[PDB]
């Protein structure tokens, strides 16, 4: 939890009985949570990555900047602020676009 | 300490590409490089061959493009062929250790017995 | 023409609630990292942080006294008269009550005297001797058995795996809104579980000037803290040498209590420097009247109640002190002595349901603290006077600076280069 | 939803894998037992099917082939009308035998592919 | 001859299993299932999916039964404790005003202890006849019923214990199928199944012998038992109308209460104003002969032979012998041998107040019902009937495990396993690089 | 340049490292040991450092019997209501009516209706009553000066079987199986289990009745021999057989003591009189010892060695305590234990207030067990003390020794799969 | 096999890697901390690129400081042991240069001149 | 990059001090390999070049020459079944660049 939030740009920085039952519940959820970001990228075939890409085209291009503007300009808090609204329509995407391509790669036509 | 050695060639007339092998006791596969040496009859030896314990071969001058600086993991052996004319060497192995910018091939194999002919 | 990117690294994070615990019952082992061109928004009111301390102090403080003494078979009638402990006097504030009370046997009763003070008990009728305790009306008093050590010990709050605490380093901020200078800290500082009604005790010197922090200042529905940067030194104390007493209740259950008292007539009290106080709240004033331009003020008293919103709460270990400040908040715009009251039957955490019983403190005792803020609520011209919550205004000021975030690794952005198949 | 294709052939049921694939991890002395105890298992099943297909040589796919032979005792029934003609729980039921047998030769086919790996090093 | 076995992850299969579910939204019920609802709770048909459902062997009647012991003894545990008033009691025929004798009550005197240790006080209380007995010689000396074997703990006033609806729902990795048709009648093969998140909402309802405010049938009437031709089995009817039941307490209390400890006052019942009887229930009369005709054509369908009989229960005691309710916090038990007694404008049921219950018929502990002030007026819906089965056909409205009240709820509901592995065969082998 | 960093995972080490074992193998210490056992594994050229002493094993497992007793112990009938004056004659046996440690007791109980107070009377033992001051008929129970006890429930039995540890996943025990092996150092004989080999938990105090034996001769274990103030634990390769037995037939009655609770009490005593003895072989024991102290002389060479017996408080460390079935032995084991280096009686009492492992507070209350008891034991090692010639003295201690001298074999490692190297390879990244 | 081998020489070691409310407490911190422990494992492998491996090759250098001795010397000689402690000080050290190294082997790749 | 054999020739009918030394092109520094090749023995390392003396070899050796087109072997008297001709074979590229032989006796 070492944060050094600032510039986009910073890819490189990616690396009794009552009481017991409180400090459990804390360790599953640490656990919990980690689990559902690597099964999440595991969906969208990222399993093992830091830094992975799709062959989702990058929608929501309504926010109309390059990547000039916003690599080495804005900050990530930043970024996540002006597109928090549609990572929702974006998810959901990228799990198809995995799944379909697994299909693709094992058909009997292709694979055979 | 492996006991390193060859059990193999002949003299032969044509250069082609005979194949000898020297087998050893040590954990090749753990990074040992292996050697090979033109032990030829007087003057010490030319250089013949060189390649990792991955393999990724490079020939001396002398066979260049003309060999197969070839050795298997699972053998425990660098068996391997090459031309470089019908040269006048037993062919000797060797193995070599690295250590931080440096390497020292201080492990040698009994020589096989290739030579010239015709 | 780009492509969406998913980075697992992402150094952004969301305001977060969790579990916190503890660092040195807590037995768990204790570097700040500055987060440079970022700009937190704070918020020392609605802070989650002061609302857990306050569940885990009381479950603690109720785990550590569960396990003594109960002192319910001392609800008797009880037979009082006037204490004397030493000379020809009566020692205002203390009755010499005899009762009959069941031995270890469970058969055979036995007769038995200890002193009360006049704040434990109650009468039972009108023009009779015949007193009970203040808590055998409802509920059970549980001894708080000395080995307990109840003291204030500073704790570390740390955050979990997966949450980070942010702390604002800016010497004005002031309880809301925007903090440059943010950084990251697993734990906070220590803070001493100290616990006052007014006149806040032993707590973090401000850095700065005396800075006045209220949710809405400009209202009468909030209470305002006020921040010292200098601390008023106080010295209460008990010039009284007190012998304890042990009456069997039970199997191995023992309840203590006051024998004899020798010493002094006089009742405990404290007091601080006038010079320093005078001052003190001048300075107090200045920056209050920043806040109320143009207008007189005046300190005043609380309006009343049972102690504990009209004294100063005190607590030197098992001597709970109940001091009266009108001395020190009667005022416009060489030391002060404040009498206090002594009391054994305690309510805790301001809880009806439930007391404890302290026993006494053997010989005499010498209690010295740093005032370090003060509790005030407003009442043309301007009233104020001491006042407060539960509890709660005793952690504000010192989890004030801090904030819990989580941490939101995953992102998307995007990027030059297409998935290669 | 969740289960929708349970019902249909092994088409649209071979395709609805990221939605049975989710849900798997889930969104006082008493009670705070018996609510751990359920949370920590739903985690152990998670990571003993993640352990398995690690172990598999299948680690992070929703599909994945392997080097084992279809040994047709299992069953004898063709690929046509199989995957479009028949459900998953039909099926799960006709190879519910040498269920343990396929697994260990998935386990021994992955061994094999690791020392063959292992032997060949390839560097720079 | 060349398929190559496939690894799936996802696959949409189950298996029969056994978990814990949670409960889902001072009310008990409202207290502890502390997880909210969902507002909008989704059901996925499944198309094309049979599934064996199983009643009798459902855990989840099990389990539902668990977990309200506990949740009933966790409310009552931290409340006041009954035991000083174990004295033997000094007792006469309580006085029913201007009639002079109630019968069915007793006023009793007591020597007992105060909030001090050494104060002990003559109280008066008046009891009901059935929580007293005598202890020798017809002296006028008695004692509580249960103070001969446990321990006795007043409920506190603050807690209802109303039913609310609550809501079983399945934990990750788990899902809770649902059974349609509406012709299922108890077990085995079901198809059009549904799959849910969580239960419809069952309120946990007391009752023996009828089943009150349950769901009905929505085809005609159903009879369900395990095995409906032998005896020795739990039948129940579930009807697709409800027959409306009226009960009342037609007079009211007068509290009174004592300080048994520091607070903990107990309390008793003062004095009772109004009508001699103590309760009684409405059952409409038509209403009641047609539901029973009909039930009666459902059963000639399992039991061919004419002239069923319906008689009163057996015995035992009145947990099984007679229907209770629980109206407002107070516990009815009402004599229903006015119903039934038959072969094949309103019928009055006489009924009966205790207080001191050994609840869920257990042994080891009882609760004592505060008295209730004011009058009791309650109106419940009969959504079924418990039978026993025995020359000639005969079934009686006899009691039996709790458990058989749920059921009738659960039924329609099975928990299963969601395994996403499994393996089957493809036209390509693994290619290796 | 030419040498790189390789990542290895699976790497066979490992390091110091304590955990939590879980159990393994109506009688208590079945409860929550449900998990079923049923291997090992040979190291080679391994060499481990050992010490059964530190050894958190033991500590381990001396937490879990109190956890365990507390638990079964804990939802029983409480004596609380029993602290009254007791009026006590004599005893009512036989003929002569004087068994010297047996007392009867009269005494005021209320009943459940708590107003129709009765009088009950019982017999009691000797040592479970104290006089409370001047003359007879007055007297308490011993524990009501300290606490209230509880009695078992005559539905659970304590009786030991044996019980493994395991290790939980990632962790795993070294075992010793050097035959001569003295608790500290370097052990050249390793092997790895996941499981101990079932231990008994046994409780006894100066003899440590039914272990393992030694497979080789006898060994003399102790922290520092040198220090006299260490335990010596005397491991023998030779089990002694003893024999105890109570000869009589103790009646049984019970006492209403309250709405649902029962108090089981001693009624009359049928047969011959004596509260307990033991046999032991005379030509056994003397071997014994004389092997013993051959043993001994190696590290108290050219000295003279005698025993003595024990000098302390409680009998918990005078005498040699057990418990077969439901009865507490406390027995006299000075003809044991004074000598200078075809049966021994070995008098022994009987006592149903148990302060067990010193622990204060809590007590049990032995309910008397009906008709007689007879019960075989096997001598499988000694506890002494040190204090020319030397003195030894029977010792025992706070029931940590009893079962260091049984894992004294055992220590327990977290496995560390994870390492680096160097190579000659460096990653391929084309 | 576990810890078959161990104490053997290092070469010969590496082609064997291929191998009630009280007791609740205890055994949920059991099971907890077993998962904590797979999953550590798991996450340095695949930060440093070596999900999968059980021999995986890094393009970080061996410094030689940490320990100058040589192949030979190291391997087919030393047990996995003696390694362990000899090298014990820069684990931490190692570790944070694999984290370096793959990130930057990442961001190489989604450079937007060359990709 | 071949290595030049220089002073290539130690002829000697008794233990004498002895050096050999080689004009490499390749800037191997240290790693010239002078290994020699004393008598018949399978050409057995004598020392790891200029980097490390060999185990299982004389103390003898120390030209400590380690420098590009400036190599060198070189020892004490030591037996006279010593021929260290020493020849080069220096680390270079591909193959390691073996230098004439550099007969020496002793
Ligand atoms: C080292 O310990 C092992 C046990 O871990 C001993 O091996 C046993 O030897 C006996 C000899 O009769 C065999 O019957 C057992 O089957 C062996 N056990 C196992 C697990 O293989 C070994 O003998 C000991 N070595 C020394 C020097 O004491
Ligand atoms: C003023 C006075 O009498 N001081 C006493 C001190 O002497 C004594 O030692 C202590 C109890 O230890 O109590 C106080
Ligand atoms: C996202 O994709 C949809 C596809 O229909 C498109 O309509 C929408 O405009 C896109 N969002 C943008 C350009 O922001
Ligand atoms: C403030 O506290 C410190 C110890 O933390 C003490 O040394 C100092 O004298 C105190 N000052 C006042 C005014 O009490
Ligand atoms: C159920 O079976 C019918 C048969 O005609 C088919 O059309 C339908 O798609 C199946 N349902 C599902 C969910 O596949
Ligand atoms: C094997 O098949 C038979 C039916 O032929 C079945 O009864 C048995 O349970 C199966 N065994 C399994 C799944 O192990
Ligand atoms: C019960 O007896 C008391 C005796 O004083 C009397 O005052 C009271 O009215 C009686 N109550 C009833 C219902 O008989
Ligand atoms: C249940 O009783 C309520 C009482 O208000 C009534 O409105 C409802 O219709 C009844 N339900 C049934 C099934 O009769
Ligand atoms: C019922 O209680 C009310 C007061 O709430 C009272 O006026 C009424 O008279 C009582 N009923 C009878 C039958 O007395
Ligand atoms: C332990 O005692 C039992 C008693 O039956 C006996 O069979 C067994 O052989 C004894 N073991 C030893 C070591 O003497
Ligand atoms: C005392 O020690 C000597 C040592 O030689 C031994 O011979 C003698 O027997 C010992 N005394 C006794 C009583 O055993
Ligand atoms: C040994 O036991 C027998 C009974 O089996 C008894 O008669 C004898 O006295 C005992 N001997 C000793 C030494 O206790």
């Amino acid at each position: 939890g070492a944060a050094g939030s600032t510039m986009g740009a910073a890819s490189m920085t990616l690396t009794d009985t009552h009481w017991g039952i409180k400090q459990l519940q804390a360790r599953v959820l640490a656990v919990e949570h980690y689990l559902r970001d690597q099964q999440l990228l595991g969906i969208w075939g990222c399993s093992g990555k830091l830094i992975c890409t799709t062959n989702v085209p990058w929608n929501s291009t309504w926010s109309n900047k390059t990547l000039s503007e916003i690599w080495d300009n804005m900050t990530w808090l930043q970024w996540d602020k002006e597109i928090s609204n549609y990572t929702q329509i974006i998810y959901g995407l990228l799990e198809e676009s995995q799944n379909q391509q697994e299909k693709n790669e094992t058909d009997n036509l292709t694979c055979d | 300490x492996x006991x390193x050695x060859x059990x193999x060639x002949x003299x032969x007339x044509x250069x082609x590409x005979x194949x000898x092998x020297c087998x050893x006791x040590x954990x090749x596969x753990x990074x040992x490089x292996x050697x090979w040496x033109x032990x030829x009859x007087x003057x010490x030896x030319x250089x013949x061959x060189x390649x990792x314990x991955x393999x990724x071969x490079x020939x001396x001058x002398x066979x260049x493009x003309x060999x197969x600086x070839x050795x298997x993991x699972x053998x425990x052996x660098x068996x391997x062929x090459x031309x470089x004319x019908x040269x006048x060497x037993x062919x000797x192995c060797x193995x070599x250790x690295x250590x931080x910018x440096x390497x020292x091939x201080x492990x040698w194999x009994x020589x096989x017995x290739x030579x010239x002919x015709x | 023409n780009l492509w969406v990117t998913v980075y697992y690294g992402v150094p952004v994070w969301k305001d977060a609630e969790t579990t916190l615990f503890c660092a040195s019952h807590c037995c768990v082992p204790t570097q700040e990292i500055v987060l440079e061109n970022v700009t937190e928004n704070f918020n020392m009111w609605k802070n989650n942080m002061v609302e857990q301390m306050h569940e885990d102090i009381i479950s603690l403080w109720d785990q550590s006294l569960k396990p003594c003494v109960k002192l319910t078979p001392l609800c008797v009638t009880l037979n009082c008269t006037n204490a004397t402990a030493s000379n020809s006097s009566i020692i205002e504030g203390m009755k010499n009550c005899s009762f009959n009370i069941t031995t270890e046997l469970r058969d055979k009763r036995e007769k038995k005297n200890a002193l009360f003070y006049k704040l434990d008990i109650v009468q039972l009728d009108g023009n009779s001797s015949q007193y009970r305790l203040i808590n055998c009306n409802t509920s059970a008093i549980t001894q708080a058995c000395p080995k307990v050590s109840f003291e204030p010990i500073p704790i570390h709050y740390c955050a979990p795996a997966g949450f980070a605490i942010l702390k604002c380093n800016n010497k004005t901020f002031t309880g809301t809104g925007p903090c440059n200078n943010v950084s990251t800290v697993q734990c906070t500082h220590g803070i001493k579980p100290v616990v006052s009604t007014q006149l806040l005790l032993n707590g973090s010197l401000a850095e700065g000037e005396i800075i006045i922090r209220s949710e809405n200042i400009t209202d009468n529905g909030k209470t305002i803290l006020v921040h010292l940067n200098e601390s008023v030194k106080i010295e209460c104390t008990r010039p009284n040498n007190k012998t304890r007493t042990s009456i069997r209740i039970g199997p191995g259950q023992a309840f203590y209590a006051t024998g004899q008292v020798i010493g002094d007539i006089r009742e405990a009290y404290c007091n601080i420097s006038e010079s320093t106080w005078n001052e003190t709240l001048g300075k107090v004033v200045k920056q209050l009247r920043k806040h109320f331009p143009h207008k007189n003020i005046t300190f005043q008293p609380s309006s009343g109640g049972d102690l504990e919103v009209t004294t100063h709460s005190f607590n030197c270990g098992g001597e709970f002190f109940y001091c009266n400040t009108s001395g020190l908040f009667n005022s416009t715009w060489d030391s002060i002595t404040l009498p206090c009251r002594i009391k054994q039957i305690i309510n805790m955490w301001q809880e009806v349901g439930r007391a404890m019983y302290a026993p006494p403190i053997q010989g005499n005792i010498t209690c010295v603290s740093n005032i370090t803020g003060l509790i005030l609520t407003r009442d043309n011209t301007e009233t104020f006077r001491p006042g407060g919550g539960d509890m709660r205004d005793n952690w504000r000021s010192e989890l004030y600076k801090y904030k819990v975030v989580k941490i939101e690794p995953l992102g998307v952005a995007p990027t030059a280069c297409k998935r290669r198949v």
